[PDB]
């Protein structure tokens, strides 16, 4: 199948320098045109540069936007695609997608220009509550707290644990730090026999935890 | 730069409902039109290109149509999996641009909220900060208040909410509220309510504890 994987994004202080990459499979490369598109919640999906194939020798355009701080390049020997981006903006901040002809998307890699300090997570857990419930349902989960840039990613019991599981989106505090919560539906009864374990990682920090939550 | 306006900017449809949604642009695209489809924290997924053309392994359901400066996407028969925001796209021209967007919601009975509270643990107590979290999960529809009060005084200002988007497999949304106070200010407190108002509760439910008590 078509795969895209894009890589390269990070934390950036304004006016600095960040190369992306996108590692393509699955189809000739050498004959697809590719696109970079970046996402914020403030404007939506924007097309940022494109790169022809052989048909137009390479040729390459640009939003007004990026012109003169970004260039597009690729490597058809190595099946890549690369975004330099020079000259940073806090706006620039945002999602990078890789594209094949507007027809497949990579999963993303996330850029963050700001000024403000890597910052692992804290992770607390949530526990179950001693109070029994009705119907014998319990809701436990991790609050992963003051964390910068995103993302996290959180799993249950090193994955075996997906049913009944919620991640909440992630608020940004006054403090200009991430934080966000990880919670299961589980058997009461279970509270006493069955371990759970939420396992935390910030690769931007390079933390990884995992925490036990436990009643009491 | 052309200008694609999507519209309807959000709705709702029940399953099953056939559902329409247009993109114009400012000039004559001569058909160069493309449909996404994108899901909460994944990436765009196309659905359509050339106006009218699927993808390979599109479900059948999703049509397109248009030409010149209008342009529809029609979903036939609404199943869970549609859900989610979709955009579409010009590459008739340079700079390419896209829509602003249609956020599809599906519409399904209401679902009252079940309701945990989680005082701090004593392991961030050591930090001098105290995060109390109110979790409603699983509701339908998202309107829901939440009321946090500590010693039965109203707060304001100092919780924040996080939502998910509707749940793929049950068309509901889970809430989180996170109450967060110093440690001193929790410490000198007692009682600690979460109070959920939501139309699918007769009356508003409270979840409680005594700050210290198993
Ligand atoms: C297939 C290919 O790469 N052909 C390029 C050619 O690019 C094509 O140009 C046409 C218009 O002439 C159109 O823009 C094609 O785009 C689409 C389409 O709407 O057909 C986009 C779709 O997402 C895509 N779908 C999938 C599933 O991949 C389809 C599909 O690839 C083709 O229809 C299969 O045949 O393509 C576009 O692919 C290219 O033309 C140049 O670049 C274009 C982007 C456009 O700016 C043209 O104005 C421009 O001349 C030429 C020259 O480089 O090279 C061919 O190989
Ligand atoms: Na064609």
């Amino acid at each position: 199948e078509v795969k895209l994987e894009e890589s390269g994004g990070g934390l950036v202080q304004p006016g600095g320098s960040m190369k992306l990459s996108c590692a393509a499979s699955g189809f000739t490369f050498s004959d697809a045109w590719m696109d970079w598109v970046r996402q914020s919640p403030e404007k939506g999906l924007e097309w940022v540069a494109e790169i022809g194939n052989k048909g137009n020798n390479h040729a390459t355009y640009y939003a007004e936007s990026v012109k003169g701080r970004f260039t597009v390049s690729r490597d058809d020997s190595k099946s890549r695609v690369y975004l330099q981006m020079n000259s940073l903006r806090v706006e620039d901040t945002g999602t990078y997608y890789c594209t094949t002809r507007f027809a497949y998307w990579g999963q993303g890699t996330l850029v963050t220009v700001s000024a403000a300090s890597t910052k692992g997570p804290s992770v607390f857990p949530l526990a179950p509550s001693s109070k029994s419930t009705s119907g014998g349902t319990a809701a436990l989960g991790c609050l992963v707290k003051d964390y910068f840039p995103e993302p996290v990613t959180v799993s249950w019991n090193s994955g075996a644990l997906t049913s009944g599981v919620h991640t909440f989106p992630a608020v940004l505090q006054s403090s200009g730090l991430y934080s966000l919560s990880s919670v299961v539906t589980v058997p009461s009864s279970s509270l006493g026999t069955q371990t759970y374990i939420c396992n935390v990682n910030h690769k931007p920090s390079n933390t990884k935890v995992d925490k036990r939550v436990e009643p009491k | 730069d052309i200008k694609m306006t999507q519209s309807p900017s959000s709705m709702y449809a029940s399953l099953g409902e056939r559902v329409t949604i247009t993109c114009k642009a400012s000039q004559d695209i001569n058909s160069y039109l493309s449909w996404f489809q994108q899901k909460p924290g994944k990436s765009p997924k196309t659905l359509i290109y050339r106006a009218n053309r699927l993808v390979d392994g599109v479900p059948s359901r999703f049509s397109g149509s248009g030409s010149g400066q209008d342009y529809s996407l029609t979903i036939s028969s609404l199943e869970y999996e549609d859900m989610g925001i979709y955009y579409c796209l010009q590459y008739d021209e340079f700079p390419r641009t896209f829509g602003g967007g249609t956020k599809l919601e599906i519409k399904r009975t209401v679902a009252a909220p079940s309701v945990f509270i989680f005082p701090p643990s004593d392991e961030q107590l050591k930090s001098g900060t105290a995060s109390v979290v109110c979790l409603l999960n699983n509701f339908y529809p998202r309107e829901a208040k939440v009321q946090w009060k500590v010693d039965n005084a109203l707060q304001s200002g100092n919780s924040q909410e996080s939502v998910t988007e509707q749940d793929s497999k049950d068309s509901t949304y889970s809430l989180s509220s996170t109450l967060t106070l110093s440690k001193a200010d929790y410490e000198k407190h007692k009682v600690y309510a979460c109070e959920v108002t939501h139309q699918g509760l007769s009356s508003p439910v409270t979840k409680s504890f005594n700050r210290g008590e198993c």
